[PDB]
RNA sequence: CCGGCGCGCG
DNA sequence: TCGCGTCTCTCTAAAATTGCAGTCCCGCGCGCCGTAGGAC
DNA sequence: GTCCTAGGACTGCAATTTTAGAGAGACGCGA
């Protein structure tokens, strides 16, 4: 999915909130909140069509609350 | 745009004795370093070939020292505030006395039953505990249950840390903090200790760190190739540990602990222990910390290959993007490229023959050096690099002598003058580095200073005086004529400069120049001094610096500029520079 | 002293890099000299 | 191919 | 027959010094001197 | 000769060093 999204953006079609949410649906279960947070930071400080929605916030929150170690109450 | 995500991390952490063994697996048991006669690594010693590897792996293979008694880590006990003291919730004095003096701790462990009313840290030895209890309880069983009600040294500390219930610590600290709050200097400091204790206990729960690792059971041994002072401290640990196991007494237990503390961190116990020369030892903390330590000297700055140095001399004939390199520096820096150039055109059989040819200074070596230096930039750098313009990239050319030729207009950025200054030269090797140097660091794209945006390569001193004298106009008024007054006319600027060349006029002699462009002469916004109106229609308007002829019959308009050869020369120089650059592209 | 001052100055902001085109902020410092604007 | 001490240059 | 300031400590709340810890431009060149101590 | 041979200067900060605040158990004098 990441390779295809990179190729699609290379072809001239930029990723929107839909593709980013699709990517986040898998990153949120990796056990490392930093991957999902990097994707969220990419979305939040980007263009209008990449802006996060409720699903994006839910994915990042789920990634943070189900972390393997360290505390994440401040991040949430 | 999807960001090219890169998730790289590094984490420090307190190590476990099992991981120390995994590093070593390999235990150093003897304090011998090398054979006095055969100069061979002593077996089981600090340089043992079996433990560390054959005489690359000797730079990375670790060992360990099996301490008979556990020794506390100095960083976590003696550094202020003490982490062990805070986690155990006891004053530092009593812990230090337990570790350094002949003090025994009452009730060190809890998860096993006891039968005695011994609490606190009794400084004096218990008279009954010396004979009565051991003699009634014999020796084997008494020693079996000995280390459960009374203990001493770092072993008691490790036992206290191992059985600590962190969640109970957090709850007790929180409830005590609430009690203190619900009730003024150390009424707050006790609160601050409580807050510090729950935050310290919280971090242990979420990590894999164990608080008992703060007291060492094994001592990792640095690889030999990293210690070809530290070796002397390692012998002492073996010197006093091997003595201790021979006994198996309290004094030798303290001696081992002091050996480890000195090895780990000296200058922390007040008086730092010295060697036989009355010189303070250097510990691992000393070699990793400080301006001369590993972080600030070996990692933040490096010495590099393909670099040179020489004295700087001025070259006014150089271009703004060029520098002069000494022949020896150039042949040293570009040695591999000269070898490739020699081999490529079949003038060298192999690498050795090419190197021999270079060493003999053959006349054909310089042709290949000159060929390969074309298009390959270099980086110059003066010593006190105060801003980014302290290192710049130039196109090297071969100059005679032993000095580096530097452009005069780039000296201000380097803060360089030609009274003894020197510079370092670096050669970018890979294609990416060469592209970076050519497209980002050359002086012709770095004409502005990043601090505020002023130009940095502005003419200074001699050039400034030359321009000032050139553009200093005519002598005027009483400085031009002795008496109250009750000049050549040139068709074009070329005629005026030609007359100047033939010594017909001076540099500052006034002249009238026919102007065939728009009025573009900077002058005071003033009306004409005199208007000479003719009855035929033509009128002449005389200004301070030009004369304009107009007519009412026609639309003609003639302009004559009163100036000197210097102003014309400055204008022509800039105009010709622009036109030549435009034509050359 | 300046060398020590420069090291501390660079250290505190060494990690600041232009990484986004627009953070999306709406706040703005109010100004009422020319070289600043 | 390791560190100290002294003297210097920019 | 107790009651009263109170003798003699008594234990801790709250500043008041006070002894460490930390740090104190960059880059070059040259020379000298180590590596000691003691029963043979 | 020697061959193995074992003492600035400034800031920061927790740590004493009191100063103090109250204060009480047993009490010698006393109502
Ligand atoms: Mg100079």
């Amino acid at each position: 999915a990441l390779d295809i999204s990179y190729e699609m953006e290379a072809a001239g079609r930029f990723a929107t909130t839909f593709h980013f949410n699709c990517l986040l649906s898998v990153q949120a279960t990796c056990g490392i909140p930093e991957v999902a947070y990097a994707t969220f930071e990419n979305m939040e400080y980007g263009e209008d069509f990449m802006k996060p929605d409720t699903e994006t916030y839910n994915w990042v929150i789920q990634a943070y609350t189900r972390a393997d170690s360290y505390d994440r109450v401040q991040d949430v | 745009m999807i960001d090219r995500y890169k998730h790289q991390q590094l984490r420090i952490g307190l190590v476990s004795p099992q991981q120390i063994s995994a590093w070593a697996t390999g235990e150093v048991t003897k304090p011998y370093t090398f054979h006095y006669k055969t100069n061979k690594p002593e077996k089981d010693g600090l340089f043992c070939e079996r433990i560390f590897g054959p005489i690359r792996i000797r730079r990375y293979q670790m060992g360990y020292i099996k301490l008979t008694c556990p020794v506390t880590h100095v960083w976590y006990l003696k550094r202020l505030p003490s982490y062990i003291a805070n986690l155990l919730d006891k004053p530092l004095k009593e812990l230090e006395g337990l570790v350094y003096c002949d003090f025994s701790f009452a009730r060190p462990i809890t998860k096993k039953p006891t039968f005695l009313r011994l609490r606190g840290s009794f400084e004096y030895e218990i008279q009954s505990w010396k004979y009565s209890i051991p003699l009634f309880f014999t020796t084997q069983g008494f020693e079996i249950f000995r280390n459960r009600e009374i203990s001493t040294g770092a072993g008691a500390i490790r036992e206290q840390l191992a059985d600590l219930d962190l969640r109970i610590i957090i709850e007790n600290s929180l409830v005590e903090w609430k009690q203190l709050g619900e009730e003024d200097r150390k009424i707050v400091r006790r609160k601050d200790f409580l807050v510090r204790r729950m935050e310290l206990a919280k971090h242990f729960i979420r990590t894999n760190i164990e608080p008992e690792w703060m007291v060492l059971c094994l001592l990792p041994v640095l690889p030999p190739e990293l210690r070809p002072d530290i070796n002397e401290l390692y012998r002492r640990v073996i010197y006093r540990n091997n003595t201790l196991t021979d006994l198996l007494v309290m004094c030798q237990e303290k001696l081992v602990q002091e050996a480890v503390d000195t090895l780990l961190d000296n200058g922390i116990r007040g008086q730092p222990m010295r060697d036989g020369h009355n010189k303070v030892y250097k510990s691992f903390s000393d070699v990793i910390e400080g301006k001369e330590g590993r972080f600030r000297e070996t990692l933040l700055g490096k010495r590099v290959d393909y670099s040179g140095r020489s004295v700087i001399v001025v070259g006014p004939s150089l271009s703004l993007h060029r520098c002069g390199l000494p022949r020896e520096i150039a042949i040293e820096l570009f040695q591999t490229f000269v070898i490739r150039g020699l081999i490529r055109q079949h003038l060298a059989s192999n690498i050795g023959v090419a190197k021999s040819q270079i060493r003999e200074k053959k006349p054909i070596v310089w042709e290949i050096l000159q060929e390969v230096m074309q298009g390959h930039p270099v980086l110059l750098n003066r010593a006190p690099t105060l801003h980014r313009l302290g290192i710049q990239s130039f196109q090297p050319i071969l100059v005679e002598g032993r000095t580096i030729c530097l452009h005069p207009l780039v000296c201000k950025g380097f803060n360089a003058d030609f009274d003894g200054d020197q510079m370092a030269v670096h050669v970018p090797l890979s294609l990416e580095a060469q592209a970076e140097a050519r497209l980002l660091m050359f002086s012709h794209m770095n004409l502005l200073s990043p601090a505020i945006g002023d130009p940095i390569s502005v003419p200074t001193q001699d050039m400034l005086i030359g321009l000032y004298v050139l553009t200093s106009g005519t002598r005027r008024g009483i400085c031009a004529n002795r008496y109250n007054p009750c000049e050549p006319f040139f068709c074009n600027s070329y005629d005026a400069i030609g007359a100047y060349r033939q010594k017909r006029i001076n540099l500052d002699s006034p002249l009238w120049l026919r102007w065939q462009l728009d009025q573009r002469v900077i002058a005071s916004k003033e009306v004409p001094i005199e208007v000479h109106y003719e009855s035929f229609g033509n009128y002449h308007e005389i200004y301070a610096h030009y004369l304009i002829v107009r007519s009412v019959k026609k639309e003609t308009l003639y302009i004559y500029i009163r100036t000197t050869v210097g102003h014309i020369s400055f204008y022509r120089e800039i105009e010709e520079a622009i036109q030549g650059f435009s034509q050359a592209c | 002293d300046a060398g020590y001052l420069t090291r501390r100055l660079v250290e505190v902001v060494q990690h600041i890099v232009v990484r986004r085109t627009d953070c999306g902020t709406i706040r703005g410092i109010s100004v009422s000299f020319i070289q600043t604007l």
